[PDB]
């Protein structure tokens, strides 16, 4: 956020351009930069595009969904946000997105596969194509966002493709490409917290045992802003994670009390809060819905990843290398699960869980 | 984990129909688009003198009801938000809350200079300089006020864009 | 007022006055012992309670519960725009009304000081935006009075002709929207076509259906086009039937009278004290009209009658506004038959623009045209309070001149602003559907109220 | 709309009268001397979202 | 499969877990509906319709009183119960549904023999009215008297004046 | 195939009869929504829907399909029980009331000696389903509308029930078909013209139609009980309300205008004499003819529902309570004593035959 995201009013890109900034940093100001955010209509793109457009950075947002892009225009002043209809199977549209940008941010990536795109097409084929198209267009900075457990030799088809995608981005764009490895991100409408906030979660006895180091999505969006506007971060890999380690079983049980579903001794068990299932059934059901359901459900690869915990690459850089302190999930967990609290609505008295109260609740959850 | 992606596949808005399912989801899209265009239910949100011209569209001379256009009091029954009047700082949170309560799909029409960019009250301490600082806007109708025909033309532009929707073929060909 | 022991923000301990004797009871005993011998265990014995709940002074701590508070907010068909009317109801009975305004406050008075007198005129088109030309007239009259000028004879008649066309345009909006809010949908549709015919006259003289910056200090911007009066007279020959058909559905209807008779009664004393004017004042028995009290712009050269009520409720004001419909049509016919020839604007190029043909041949015309549009005209220092009989009521402007080409201060007195300030006094006791009737009988356009 | 003479020459002499009158300040004009020597504008913008369509 | 058994099984489950007063006014309607349907399909269609005509009007008046007396108390309160104790209770209850212990009366099926002597053939409601308005007319006139007392009784209780 | 195909149609024939019965009622309900706007439009000197389908014939289809393609608004996916139970109870109630409507002699799905009671009993359930929307809801406009629904129910229920009982008393039967056939020599509009007005006034109050639209008063309670309803729950309530308008219009034609009986006995015989009674085509034409007589009479009262909406303003519900309890009830209970006295005086007590 801040009031002006730059250390100076003059910035010479590594491509040779000199970009001046005007204004004090409001909506009417400009930074002189043109950025392209691939995957801007997604969960993280809306955070990133909003932070760039609010300070006057011209953002090119290539879209495939016409309805999802409309809310992005509100973030910036007139002419700041620009849309290009595109497809990763179309090369002319990809070049048009990066033709004028000085920064290219790649947020395109899926944990699923569909009738049209496999995990290899998106996490590798798209990332490689975008990196090469960026280089031929003279883009000074490339930022590629992989996952937290990226590994070219992983048993998970998502972790493997994310790890290989890191390699191909550097092999095309060159050694100066920056790589970000966010942990599971929590925010409003967060894919990480949405599965924990769902009631009828089938096979949670297997799925919810994975441990992670969740990180605030606003900080990940803030960190990417720091990286793009500081050329000392080129060629670097950043592992953005929170200080504390949680298992999805803990958060699932901590959320239950905040939602007050446990007010009744019978209701959570009757409503389907716990849905134990043998892993072969979880495999078959995930496999079956992969060719019957039209919406991306819990697939086979996510079942495998439920066993693999998050491993922090120690050779990579952290939030402290960017001069930022990670946020604590304890200080943000309530306000992001607040919409899901059942009665609330100033009935008698709200139970606002402070940061101290969340940690007290965590011990009670872990007490048998 | 190798991959091979095509390079010359056109975008959704320019992609021709090749197989049977391209026609099937196009037919599925057209019927839903036809209904939403035909049942054009704006929300009663007349703020200022731009509302008078919006009331004259429902008047017998123009009679929007003949096109299937019915004004709804509740945001739940509405899919179009027509901002007809000046949006003040005191009203902006209420306007955003009212917009957020519309079930999807929802469109917003900005009518008149006040809603477009502030208009006569652009340099006022208590006026929002354009409703598109608070909500996404799909079409902008100019005038102070826009005539009833100018508003009807703006609606016809939105109905034209609604008839080009490809939501179900987007699932088939882009997802 | 002050947090006391028995009454505070969160609870009160209410005790009524004791009607009965203060009977003294001492030496309470049972057949096994005195009261003090078992009073330790008497907490479990309901038959041993010495305090009776029927006693007027029985202590009860009752939490202060908010009464049913309803936001009759901006998103509501009853509110004629943006009005956050906050009602505290007892079921549906109104107990207290808190009209919250400023949702359409746009700082018109602040912006006017930054504009020249000519530039500030279109701001008046947007205060009462159904009675547009009357708003321009009150500003024009105030500036002309400060300028010590007067409109020529034909100009005054034109402002009277479109003063009453505008009045009809306002009452079509007011009477029929009020009827529609009660539930009579059909009269709204009929009369809005009459608005279309009238706004055609607006567009032909100025080029805008609604915001016609046509009445300006010194006269009118442009003369009447050829053939306009014949169209106005042709419209007038049929408009009597339109009013009669509207009265067929409302005037003698038992349902309409049940919704308006005895609703929103206003005494002649309370009408004056709260500053009500126009139909709100006249419905209470006071025969006062600004067109008669302080005549202006050829209203002295026409004949019309004022309808005065006797019961001061919604039905009386409906009849009065229907009479004014016919009295305006009476004035419109006279103006069409009495329109004189001559200039429409003041013959002074230091205030009014010269003709284009003269501007491009005469050097002095070109100088005045250049100076009028780049500096405006200076107005002698002073102040004025000029009122007109606007269709809503008494609309007035308090203009302060500093001798320059910009107004130092411009306070616009809005008739609807005063009417809405008496709503809580009027609507108390009535039910929630009656608030809809009271709102519609005040003729509230909130651009005028907030400006 | 800006207008031309029948010969194709622009009517506007960049006199900036309309800029001063404009009640909404929706007109922005920048002028200089043309290469041929005529008093012509090179910048004439109207903000249609700010104009009140008032005819001044 | 007699599906009325399942309906009463669900109703008994919801009566044990009901918390607020709105759920109770729904247990009433969830009780009259199985009664009306079973009377309609087995014993008396006349009294299935009389139940609907009279009880519904009583239900809405009952519902409107809930609005005027709802007092925030049981929305935020907590109950404990336990899913296991609920289902075990309903299982033990379901075990014994023999309201009568005459096994022959409950097991042996019977029939009636029709006769053609009743050539004047009219509905049960016409015979009920024929007796009620002639032989038990006193019962009808006392019922009219009791209905009058309720009218006076309701006024002297509720009316402040 | 052949034989198996032919007698499978016999196995499914009555289901198609019901599907055709359901289809026929939904067509009238769908195009009543179009007809109301066309009728109001020309009375208001506009056109009404003529741009959705050829001359506006697809306007009803577009409204349903658009609303069926809208997101349903609810706090959670499992909270369907809240805002769907109410609409279903209201819809099931009015649809079940159509089981006793005869389109011809014996052409009712349900025929019984207590069809009148079933008709009144079934519609009373729909009143309950409406109030369920304000189920401890936080929407104050839904809550305010639930109070008014109960107040209107108390107003009309006694009058509407007693009026139908007087008609049943004149024929001494509670079978709807017997009441229709009892009007061969006289239509009950002539002897009971006051009761026809009272029945229609009660029908307007029952259906929450103007001038008694105090429940869904847009200018007062934005949308009443529907202010929080969107997409499918809104269609079902809207569909059931217009189904009730068709039902009460058809009941006005049954109780006072002879039901399906022909306007002219001479013309009815002339038209039917063209077709051989030994051919199935005679019974098609007769079914069209008899239902046409019912359709014509019901169309006029469906027109009258729209007609009163376009002419009269709304009346406050507290005035409606006084009107029903101080005016309509004393008049109707006078006729319930008047009518048996007249018949006994002239030795004309009715019997079933
Ligand atoms: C057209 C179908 C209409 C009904 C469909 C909805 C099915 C829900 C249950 C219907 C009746 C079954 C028996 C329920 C009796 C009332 C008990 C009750 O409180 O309602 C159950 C409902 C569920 O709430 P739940 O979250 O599960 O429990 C509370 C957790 N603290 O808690 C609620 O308050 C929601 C109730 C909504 C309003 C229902 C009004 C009653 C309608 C009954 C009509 C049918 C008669 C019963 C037939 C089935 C008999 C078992
Ligand atoms: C459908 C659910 C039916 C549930 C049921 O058990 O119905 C029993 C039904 C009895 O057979 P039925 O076809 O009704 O008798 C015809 C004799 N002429 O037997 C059946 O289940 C047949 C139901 C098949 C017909 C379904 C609707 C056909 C029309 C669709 C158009
Ligand atoms: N907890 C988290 O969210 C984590 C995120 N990540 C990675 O961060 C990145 C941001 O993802 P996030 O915003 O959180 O959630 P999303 O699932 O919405 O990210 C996917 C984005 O990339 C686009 N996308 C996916 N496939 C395609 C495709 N074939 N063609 C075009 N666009 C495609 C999507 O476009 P559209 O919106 O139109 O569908 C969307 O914008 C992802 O790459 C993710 O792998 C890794 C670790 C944690
Ligand atoms: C009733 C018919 C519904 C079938 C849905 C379906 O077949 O869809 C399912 C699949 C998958 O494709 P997807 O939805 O893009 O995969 C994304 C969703 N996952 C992650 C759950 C797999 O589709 C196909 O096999 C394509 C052919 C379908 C053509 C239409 C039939
Ligand atoms: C009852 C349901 C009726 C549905 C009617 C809508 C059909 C529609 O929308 O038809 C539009 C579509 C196609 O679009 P097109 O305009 O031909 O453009 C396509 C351009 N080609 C022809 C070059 C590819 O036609 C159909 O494939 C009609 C098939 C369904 C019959
Ligand atoms: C089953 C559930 C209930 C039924 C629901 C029915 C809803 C109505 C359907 C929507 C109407 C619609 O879509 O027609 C409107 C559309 C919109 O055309 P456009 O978008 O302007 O482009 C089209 C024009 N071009 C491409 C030149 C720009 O016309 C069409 O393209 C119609 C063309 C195809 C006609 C094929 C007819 C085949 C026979 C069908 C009958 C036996
Ligand atoms: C009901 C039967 C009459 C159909 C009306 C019609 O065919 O309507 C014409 C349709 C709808 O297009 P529209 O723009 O609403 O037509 C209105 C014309 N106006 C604007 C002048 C009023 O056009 C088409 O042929 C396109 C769709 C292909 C044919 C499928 C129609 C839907 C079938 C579902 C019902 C059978
Ligand atoms: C009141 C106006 C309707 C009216 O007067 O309707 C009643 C009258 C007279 O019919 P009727 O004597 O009641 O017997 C009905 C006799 N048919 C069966 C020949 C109709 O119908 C008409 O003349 C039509
Ligand atoms: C014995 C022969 C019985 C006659 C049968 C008919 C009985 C009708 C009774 C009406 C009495 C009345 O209108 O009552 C008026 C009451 C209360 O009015 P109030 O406050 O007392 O003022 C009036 C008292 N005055 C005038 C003496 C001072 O409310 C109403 O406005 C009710 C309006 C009902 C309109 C419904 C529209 C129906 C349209 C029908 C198209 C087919
Ligand atoms: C012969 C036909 C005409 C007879 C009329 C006699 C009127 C007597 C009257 O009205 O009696 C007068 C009294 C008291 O008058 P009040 O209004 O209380 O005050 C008097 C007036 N003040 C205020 C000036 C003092 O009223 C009553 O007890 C009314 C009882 C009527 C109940 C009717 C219920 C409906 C039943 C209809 C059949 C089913
Ligand atoms: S744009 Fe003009 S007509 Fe519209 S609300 Fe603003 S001032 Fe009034
Ligand atoms: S500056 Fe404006 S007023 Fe002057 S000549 Fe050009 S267009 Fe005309
Ligand atoms: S019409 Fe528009 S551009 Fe011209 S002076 Fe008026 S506000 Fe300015």
């Amino acid at each position: 956020v801040s009031t002006f995201p730059l250390k100076s009013d003059i910035n010479i890109t590594k491509s040779g351009k000199t970009l001046l900034s005007v204004g004090q940093g409001g909506r009417s100001s400009r930074t002189g930069f043109t950025a392209t955010v691939f995957g801007g209509t997604g969960f993280l793109g809306r955070v990133v595009v909003s932070k760039l457009a609010k300070h006057g950075t011209n953002v090119v947002v290539p879209f495939r969904n016409d309805r999802a892009r409309r809310q992005l225009k509100v973030n910036g002043d007139l002419g700041v946000v620009n849309f290009v209809e595109f497809d990763i199977r179309n090369l002319k549209s990809i070049e048009d997105s990066v033709k004028y940008s000085d920064i290219v941010i790649n947020l395109i990536g899926t944990e699923h596969f569909s009738k049209n795109f496999s995990i290899e097409d998106v996490n590798i084929g798209a990332a490689e194509r975008i990196a090469k198209a960026a280089k031929e267009a003279g883009v000074s900075r490339l930022i590629h966002v992989s996952s937290y457990n990226a590994n070219p030799s992983s048993s998970s088809d998502f972790y493997a493709t994310k790890g290989i995608g890191e390699q191909v981005v550097r092999d095309n764009f060159g050694p100066d490409a920056t790589i970000v490895r966010p942990a599971p991100m929590y925010f409003r409408n967060s894919p990480f917290l949405n599965e924990l906030l769902q009631i009828k979660a089938l096979g949670g006895n297997v799925i919810f045992k994975k441990e992670v180091y969740p990180v605030h999505a606003l900080q990940v969006g803030e960190a990417i802003e720091r990286i793009a506007f500081d050329d000392a971060t080129a060629g670097q890999t950043y592992e953005l994670f929170g200080k504390e380690r949680y298992s999805k079983k803990e958060l699932r049980e901590m959320i239950k009390h905040i939602i007050h579903i446990g007010q009744r001794g019978y209701y959570p068990y009757s409503a389907g809060f716990y849905l134990p299932a043998p892993e072969p059934f979880l495999y078959a059901f995930a496999l079956i819905r992969q060719y019957i359901s039209s919406q991306p459900r819990f697939n086979v690869d996510q079942l495998k990843r439920s066993h693999i915990n998050q491993e922090i690459d120690q050779s990579a850089k952290t939030f402290t290398d960017l001069g930022m302190v990670p946020d604590e999930l304890s200080e943000y967990l309530y306000r992001y699960v607040k919409p899901h609290i059942s009665y609330t609505s100033q009935t008698q008295n709200r139970t606002v869980y402070s940061k101290e109260d969340i940690e007290k609740l965590r011990d009670y959850v872990n007490t048998p | 984990y190798s991959s091979d992606l095509p390079t010359d596949i056109p975008v959704l808005s320019k992609r021709p129909h090749t197989n049977l399912l391209d026609y099937t989801f196009t037919t599925f899209d057209k019927m839903k688009n036809w209904a939403r265009k035909s049942s054009f239910w704006p929300m009663t949100f007349g703020l200022a003198c731009c509302a008078v011209e919006m009331m004259h569209v429902s008047a017998p001379r123009y009679d929007q009801d003949r096109l299937g256009i019915i004004f709804r009091a509740s945001p739940r029954q509405s899919d179009i938000m027509i901002v007809a009047g000046t949006v003040t700082n005191k009203m902006a949170p209420a306007l955003r809350q009212v917009y957020d309560q519309m079930p999807y799909p929802r469109w917003v029409i900005s009518m008149g200079s006040c809603a477009n960019g502030g208009g006569y009250y652009h340099y006022s301490y208590s006026v929002v300089r354009g409703v598109d600082r608070i909500v996404p806007v799909d079409i902008y109708v100019p005038g102070c006020p826009p005539t009833s025909e100018a508003l009807m033309y703006g609606v016809f532009q939105l109905q034209k864009k609604m008839m080009d929707g490809q939501t179900h073929r987007m699932w088939y060909r882009s997802y | 007022a002050a947090q006391t022991k028995d009454n505070n923000d969160f609870y009160d301990v209410k005790t009524k006055k004791n009607d009965f004797f203060p009977v003294q009871v001492d030496g309470i005993e049972s057949s096994l012992g005195k009261y003090e011998e078992f009073a330790k265990d008497a907490h479990e014995w309901e038959s041993w309670n010495l305090q009776n709940e029927d006693h007027p002074e029985y202590p009860v701590k009752r939490t202060k519960i908010r009464h049913f508070t309803l936001n009759f907010g901006p998103q509501h068909p009853a509110a004629h725009g943006v009005l956050r009317l906050i009602l505290e109801l007892h079921g549906e009975e109104i107990l207290r009304s808190d009209p919250h305004v400023g949702l359409l406050h746009r700082g018109t008075e602040k912006l006017i000081e930054s504009k020249t007198y000519m530039q500030a005129l279109p701001y008046f088109d947007r205060l009462d935006y159904v009675s547009m030309m009357t708003n321009e007239q009150v500003f024009s009259l105030a500036v002309e009075k400060l300028l010590n000028l007067e409109v020529p004879e034909r100009g005054q008649y034109i402002r009277t002709l479109f003063g009453e066309i505008t009045r009809v345009l306002n009452h079509l909006m007011s009477v029929l929207s009020h009827a529609m809010d009660v539930g009579a949908l059909t009269p709204f549709l009929w009369g809005f076509e009459e608005r279309e015919k009238l706004m055609e006259f607006y567009e032909r003289v100025s080029g805008a259906r609604l915001h016609s910056a046509y009445v300006r200090p010194g006269g009118v911007s442009q003369d009447l086009p050829a053939g306009l009066l014949d169209d106005i007279y042709m419209w007038a020959t049929q408009f009597g039937d339109r009013l009669d058909e509207t009265e067929e559905l409302l005037t003698d209807s038992r349902i309409w009278k049940q919704r308006t008779i005895g609703i929103g009664e206003v005494t002649a004393e309370d009408a004056l004290n709260y500053g009500l004017s126009g139909v709100m004042l006249r419905g209470s028995g006071v025969p006062f009209d600004i067109r008669k009290s302080q005549p202006y712009d050829a209203y002295d050269k026409v004949d019309f009658d004022i309808a005065v009520g006797t019961k001061g409720d919604c039905y009386d004001r409906y009849l009065i506004r229907m009479t004014e419909f016919r009295q305006s049509l009476r004035i419109i016919e006279q103006c069409c038959n009495q329109m004189p020839p001559g200039p429409v604007k003041v013959e002074d190029f230091k205030v009014a623009p010269p003709p284009r043909a003269l501007m491009k041949e005469d050097m002095e015309a070109l100088i005045h045209h250049f100076l009028l549009y780049t500096k405006g005209y200076a107005v002698p220092a002073g102040e004025t309070y000029t009122a007109i009989e606007a269709p809503k009521g008494e609309m007035a402007v308090y203009v302060v001149s500093d001798g320059s080409e910009r107004p130092y201060r411009c306070k616009i007195r809005a008739p609807g602003f005063a009417h809405l300030g008496a709503f809580d006094h009027i609507a108390r006791g009535h039910f929630l559907p009656d608030a809809v009737a009271i709102i519609g009988t005040m003729d509230l356009v909130f651009g005028e109220v907030d400006r | 709309a800006l207008r031309r003479y029948p010969s194709g020459e622009e009517r506007c002499i960049a006199c900036k009268l309309c800029e001063a009158v404009c009640p909404a300040q929706a007109i922005t004009i920048e002028a200089e001397e043309r290469i041929d020597g005529s008093r012509r504008t090179y910048k004439y913008d109207i903000d249609m979202t700010k104009c009140i369509y008032c005819g001044y | 499969m007699n599906l009325e058994i399942l309906d009463l099984s669900i109703l008994g489950f919801y009566s044990l877990i009901s918390s607020n007063s709105f759920e109770s006014i729904a247990i009433l309607v969830a009780t009259i509906m199985p009664v009306i349907t079973e009377l309609w399909y087995n014993y008396s269609q006349l009294f299935a319709l009389l139940y609907t005509l009279i009880y519904v009007g009583a239900v809405v008046i009952l519902f409107v009183f809930i609005l005027s007396v709802i007092n925030e108390k049981e929305e935020y309160e907590y109950e404990y119960s336990g899913l296991f104790i609920l289902i075990l209770v309903l299982l033990l209850d379901d075990l014994d549904d023999n309201e009568s212990n005459d096994n022959d009366y409950n097991n042996v099926y019977i029939t009636d023999y029709a006769d053609w002597f009743n050539n004047y053939n009219e509905s049960d409601l016409s015979v009920i009215g024929n007796l009620l308005f002639t032989e038990y007319a006193l019962l009808l006139l006392i019922i009219s008297f009791i209905l009058l007392m309720s009218i006076i009784g309701l006024i002297l209780i509720v009316k402040k004046d | 195939m052949l034989n198996n195909l032919f007698d499978f149609i016999e196995y499914i024939e009555y289901w198609l009869i019901i599907v055709a019965f359901v289809a026929s009622v939904l067509i009238v309900v769908a195009y009543l929504t179009v007809a109301e706007r066309k009728t109001m439009g020309y009375m208001q000197r506009r056109l009404g829907p003529n741009a959705v389908g050829y001359y506006g014939v697809l306007m009803a289809v577009a409204d349903a399909l658009k609303l069926l393609s809208k997101e349903i608004v609810l706090p959670h996916n499992g909270d369907i029980i809240y805002v769907m139970s109410g609409p279903l109870i209201s819809l099931f109630s009015v649809l079940l009331s159509w089981a006793v409507i005869p389109f011809g002699p014996g052409l009712s799905l349900l025929d019984s000696e207590y069809s009148i009671i079933y008709l009144l009993a079934s519609g009373s359930i729909g009143v309950f389903g409406t109030v369920i929307v304000g189920w401890m809801s936080n929407s104050k406009y839904t809550v305010l509308a639930t109070v008014r629904t109960t107040a209107q129910l108390i107003s009309y229920e006694l009058v509407l029930t007693t009026v139908v009982f007087i008609i049943a008393l004149i024929v001494s039967s509670l079978n709807i078909n017997v009441i229709i056939e009892s009007q061969y020599n006289i239509w009950y509009i002539i002897p009971f013209f006051p009761l026809c007005l009272i029945f229609f006034i009660s029908a307007l109050a029952e259906t929450a139609r103007p001038p008694f639209d105090n429940v869904e008063a847009e200018s007062e309670l934005v949308s009443g009980h529907m202010t929080e309803l969107s997409a499918s729950p809104f269609v079902i309530f809207f569909l059931s309300e217009y189904c009730s308008m068709v039902l009460m219009s058809t009941l006005t034609a049954i109780f006072f205008f002879g039901g399906y009986l022909p306007f002219s006995n001479t013309i009815h015989h002339l038209i039917l004499n063209l077709f051989d009674q030994h051919s199935i085509y005679y019974f098609i034409i007769e079914g069209i003819l008899l239902s046409g007589y019912l359709a014509i009479k019901a169309n006029f009262f469906m027109f009258s529902f729209v007609w009163i909406r376009a002419a009269a303003p709304r009346l406050r519900y507290d005035l409606l309570i006084l009107f029903c309890w101080y005016v309509l009830l004393p008049i109707v209970f006078a006729i319930v004593v008047f009518a048996p006295g007249i018949l006994y005086c002239f030795d004309a007590l009715p019997v079933i035959i």
